[PDB]
RNA sequence: AGGAUAGUGGCCUACCAUGGUUUCAACGGGUAACGGGGAAUAAGGGUUCGAUUCCGGAGAGGGAGCCUGAGAAACGGCUACCACAUCCAAGGAAGGCAGCAGGCGCGCAAAUUACCCAAUCCUAAUUCAGGGAGGUAGUGACAAUAAAUAACGAUACAGGGCCCAUUCGGGUCUUGUAAUUGGAAUGAGUACAAUGUAAAUACCUUAACGAGGAACAAUUGGAGGGCAAGUCUGGUGCCAGCAGCCGCGGUAAUUCCAGCUCCAAUAGCGUAUAUUAAAGUUGUUGCAGUUAAAAAGCUCGUAGUUGAACUUUGGGCCCGGUUGGCC
RNA sequence: GGACUUUUACUUUGAAAAAAUUAGAGUGUUCAAAGCAGGCGUAUUGCUCGAAUAUAUUAGCAUGGAAUAAUAGAAUAGGACG
């Protein structure tokens, strides 16, 4: 069988330069747990939706709520 | 013109033909074999060469 | 918006479905060769058609030509190579008056008849299919391969297969596990 | 449409690249620079496609970022910037100079050139003006402007530069019996001395040109670029030299050679 | 000088003539005025599908004695009414009335073909089934 | 001459002249017409197609107008009208999938409301973010490439030479057939693993398992001719039906419906429609015109096509290149 | 740099005619359709060949030829040399 080896001359050069995929693969770093790129694209959709924090939004929502 | 006719005898003989199953055979090769079966029959086994080499005879 | 792979058809059938000539002569190519189908010979012919073609463009041009000279040398190179075209007949006419029977004596399956390790073309053929086999040191289980000149040296058993050692096999396996029941 | 493009499909950028026509929908544009886009290369084709050190665009820009490469002097950590004819680019880590110019083939090739080889660049005059305040300048073939040249220098003359600074060692003057290099076209990469040019007042003056085996051809003056006279050249010149051997003699010395 | 012109310069004659003789044919002059088009049921379609009217029993021609077994259908797309011999034995007890049916040409390129007086289509598919499958009973007629 | 434009220009305005195109096809109409690179079929010439992976245009439901900006007459930007159409506590508000999936219709006719920025590239203030562009997988007999569905033995018949030439005795070596029988070989298919990949599924590897027939079982069309392969059996009886064309069928069907056998191609085969060759049945190459279709009734005649011969030849002298030619 | 300089058609050569496709050179995708890859070493440090070429009409451009087919010239000499 025939492969692409690459050695470094550091750790560092190593986790500053292969990609992520591979460091993971390789258990040196680990693999952050992300939503789907759908739920990502929702949430930011719903975002541009607001204007500014909404703290005002919530609150005044949260006081529209009874009438 | 004749646009009428006898619609009731539709399907009149393949209503009539009297069901006749197939018998079961030896199963036959497919492929290379069978293309091997073909040049034997045809020429080194040529047992069948009555005067021009017919292939489907009749019960003579 | 990818670039298209690109294909082409190997074979042509011919104009006339039904002759007798060419139905019998192919028939007799197809069990001394111990092929399954026409289209084989199809591709063969479709191959020499294209050989031929080229040889009659080229011979058009006239001698001295450096389009005529390169690509005659070429194809003479690449025909003595695979051995279809003998090393005296290098004058681009019997390049022409090749035949398919010669580029069909170059498979594997008829090499592997010829080297003996078979007894039968169609033994080669599922010898070949079979993985008991090994061109150089790399197994092939293709019979139309078309052998290099210099790879009858190395056509022979495959390694790591029954007739090559190293494992029996699975129905003797097999029948080892029954003789040592029967044993037991 | 409505405005530049951005984008460069593959089977649409320059065949002399050699990007492959599988691996990918899009090709790398270069973007606005010294020269145009067809007669370029970018950095990222050169680094990875010619050079084998990288692997992905990725690595290209890993690279660049880092202030590693430099080009003509300058650190130019752009991926796609328009690396043309003659443009030396500079490794300080591994301590190599290359200088781009075509192969016979007509596609740039990696010739490696010392460092006081790489403190210099020729550049083909375009144009020589009059600026504002009556300042004199001529404009080269990559773009650059230098003012204040020597009065006999004029167009499709050679000027060779300091490349610290912008300014003129000496040139190279225009007329038969000078040796150089074609930048375009069929004959794109060949190196032949000059025996006489033809006029043709209106358009796309011809010039004769035979190489060292006493092969001649012709071409517009646009794509010569003339690099010193007879003999000596004034850079060093890649393997072959621009011969253009034929394919019979090119697979005998394959066969020769093997 | 065998009729046409022969001088360098008459390429204009030659085509125009070409033209014209061209016209003459029926292949260029149909497909050039656009009859599939136009004057065809199909539309220039190699299928069409259509409902069923009513059953014939068109009689074939001389000399031949017998009854085609052919359907009266309605195209969809066009509202034209067409006739469509239902082509083997005892296939007309599957196509019964007001049925969805697939109709192809058949062979003759618009011709009525042999001994039946003014068909041109064939039925292949009723209710979504083939007929062959159908006469064969690889399969069996849907619900309705 | 002036306005306007980023600029040229009847682009527009004022004044002035009567010009401009056309049988060398103007103008008008049609196109089931985006153009090209190209595709199919081709002895050559050619004929047909090109919505469609690249380039260049035009469009964002139909028109029109415009802000911003270097760049838009922009539509995943606004304004109006027209056509459809959404939600309302009827006051009003919000619309443009010819982007990716997907859903109705329309149809002879065309797939998942999946995963990911890991590659190819692009954008940004920018190595880092984003990208239904794109890639990956799913559906997929659109087309192409390779290629299983068995191989080898031993026994029982039937040959063809050769040893014996001792009656017809053995038969060595054989090429086929078997309600004869054996051990081997193998992948399809599961699957520990590893590889693969952004992560997976597959592929290539590979433990273990995984052929003996009733299995792990190859179809499609046909057997009068054209055009490969039945004067075999049963049924029907100008009926049913077959038949691209000629034709078969009316009580002895080589053509229908079946069985048996055989044939052609083969994981592919048939059918319909369109087109190419066949078609020298569009004829430039290369048709025909006395009678098969076709010389205008006859002559003149413009455009068009075509148009007699004739003007430096011959003789020398050298030079040097290619192919040869023993050497 | 000049003064002038009969006009073409035709044909040769060359520049130009995007890539992809077509033909075609090389190359073990395991064969092949493909793709433009790869190959060779003491494999411990590396070395190296490539990714050709041809066609791509017509129109336009430059160039050699000058036969073939046209065109013009000095004839009430307001002709050339000078
Ligand atoms: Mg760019
Ligand atoms: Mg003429
Ligand atoms: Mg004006
Ligand atoms: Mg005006
Ligand atoms: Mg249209
Ligand atoms: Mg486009
Ligand atoms: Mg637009
Ligand atoms: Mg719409
Ligand atoms: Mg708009
Ligand atoms: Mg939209
Ligand atoms: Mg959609
Ligand atoms: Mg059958
Ligand atoms: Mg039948
Ligand atoms: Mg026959
Ligand atoms: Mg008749
Ligand atoms: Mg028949
Ligand atoms: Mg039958
Ligand atoms: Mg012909
Ligand atoms: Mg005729
Ligand atoms: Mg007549
Ligand atoms: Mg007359
Ligand atoms: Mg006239
Ligand atoms: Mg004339
Ligand atoms: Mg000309």
């Amino acid at each position: 069988s025939v492969g692409f080896g690459l050695v470094y001359n550091s750790v560092a050069e190593a986790k500053k330069f292969e990609p992520t995929y591979r460091l993971v693969r390789y258990g040196l770093a680990e693999k952050v747990e992300k939503a789907s790129r759908q739920q990502r694209k929702q949430k930011k959709n719903r975002d541009k939706k607001i204007f500014g924090t909404g703290k005002r939004l919530a609150k005044k929502v949260a006081r529209r709520n009874a009438d | 013109a004749k646009v009428h006719g006898s619609l009731a005898r539709a399907g009149k003989v393949k209503s009539q033909t009297p069901k006749v199953e197939k018998t079961e055979k030896p199963k036959k090769p497919k492929g290379r074999a069978y293309k091997r079966l073909l040049y034997t029959r045809r020429f080194v086994n040529v047992t069948l060469v009555n005067g021009k080499r017919r292939m489907n005879p009749g019960p003579s | 918006p990818r670039a298209p792979r690109t294909y082409s058809k190997t074979y042509s059938t011919p104009k006339r479905p039904y002759e007798s000539s060419r139905l019998d002569a192919e028939l007799k190519l197809a069990g001394e060769f111990g092929l399954k189908n026409k289209k084989e010979i199809y591709r063969i012919s479709f191959q020499l058609s294209k050989i031929r073609r080229a040889a009659r463009d080229l011979l058009t041009r006239d001698e001295k030509d450096p389009k005529r000279l390169f690509e005659g040398n070429a194809l003479i190179r690449r025909l003595v190579r695979v051995g279809v075209l003998s090393e005296d007949k290098k004058k681009l006419d019997y390049v022409l008056a090749l035949k398919v029977e010669d580029f069909l004596e170059r498979r594997l399956q008829t090499q592997v008849y010829k080297l003996g390790l078979a007894k039968s073309v169609h033994h080669a053929r599922v010898l070949i299919t079979q993985r008991h086999i090994a061109v150089g040191k790399q197994i092939v289980n293709i019979p139309s391969f078309m052998v290099r000149l210099d790879s009858e040296k190395h056509i022979d058993f495959a390694p790591t297969s029954p007739f090559g050692g190293a494992r029996p096999g699975r129905v003797a396996r097999r029948n080892a596990a029954r003789k040592a029941e029967a044993s037991g | 449409a409505r405005g530049p493009k951005k984008h460069l499909k593959r089977l649409a950028a320059p065949h002399h690249w050699l990007l492959d026509k599988l691996s990918g929908c899009y090709a790398p544009r270069p973007s606005a620079g010294p020269h145009k886009l067809r007669e370029s290369l970018p950095l990222i084709v050169f680094l990875r496609n010619r050079l084998k050190y990288a692997l992905n665009g990725r690595e290209v820009k890993a690279i660049l970022m880092q202030r590693h490469v430099k080009v003509d002097g300058k650190v130019r950590t752009d991926t796609t910037y328009p690396a043309g004819f003659m443009d030396v680019i500079t490794l300080d880590a591994t301590n190599e100079n290359f200088r781009l110019v075509y192969d016979v083939k007509g596609r740039f090739a990696v010739h490696r050139i010392t460092d006081e080889e790489a403190s210099y660049k020729l550049g083909k005059v375009k144009k020589v003006q009059l600026g504002k305040k009556g300042v004199p300048y001529v404009v080269t073939h990559d773009g650059r402007t230098i003012r204040y040249p020597d009065p006999n220098i004029k167009v499709n003359d050679t000027v060779k530069i300091d490349l610290a600074s912008g300014k003129i060692t000496d040139f190279i003057k225009f007329d038969a019996g000078k040796l150089v290099y074609v930048t375009g076209g069929r004959n794109l990469g060949r190196i032949g001395t000059i025996v006489h040019k033809e006029r043709h007042d209106g358009g796309f003056d011809l010039v004769h040109i035979k190489d060292s085996l006493d092969n001649t051809f012709v071409t517009r003056l646009n794509n010569v670029f003339v690099i010193g006279e007879q003999g000596k050249p004034y850079i060093s010149l890649p393997k072959g030299k621009g011969i253009k051997l034929s394919i019979a003699e090119e697979r005998d010395r394959r066969r020769a050679q093997q | 000088g065998k009729g046409k012109p022969r001088g360098l310069n008459s390429a204009r004659k030659l085509r125009v003539h070409r033209r014209n003789n061209r016209w003459a044919e029926n292949n260029y002059k149909k497909r050039l005025l656009g009859t599939a088009f136009k004057s065809s049921p199909f539309g220039g379609s190699s299928h069409a599908k259509g409902i069923v009217l009513e059953k014939l029993g068109i009689e074939s021609k001389q000399p031949n004695s017998a009854i085609r077994k052919c359907v009266r259908v309605q195209l969809i797309k066009n509202g034209k009414k067409v006739t469509a011999f239902v082509p083997n034995d005892g296939c007309l007890n599957f196509v019964d009335e007001n049925d969805e049916v697939l109709l192809a040409g058949f062979g003759r390129k618009g011709k009525a073909k042999g001994d039946i007086p003014g068909v041109r289509f064939k039925v292949v598919k009723v209710s979504g089934v083939s007929l062959l499958a159908l006469w064969k009973e690889k399969k069996e007629k849907p619900r309705s």
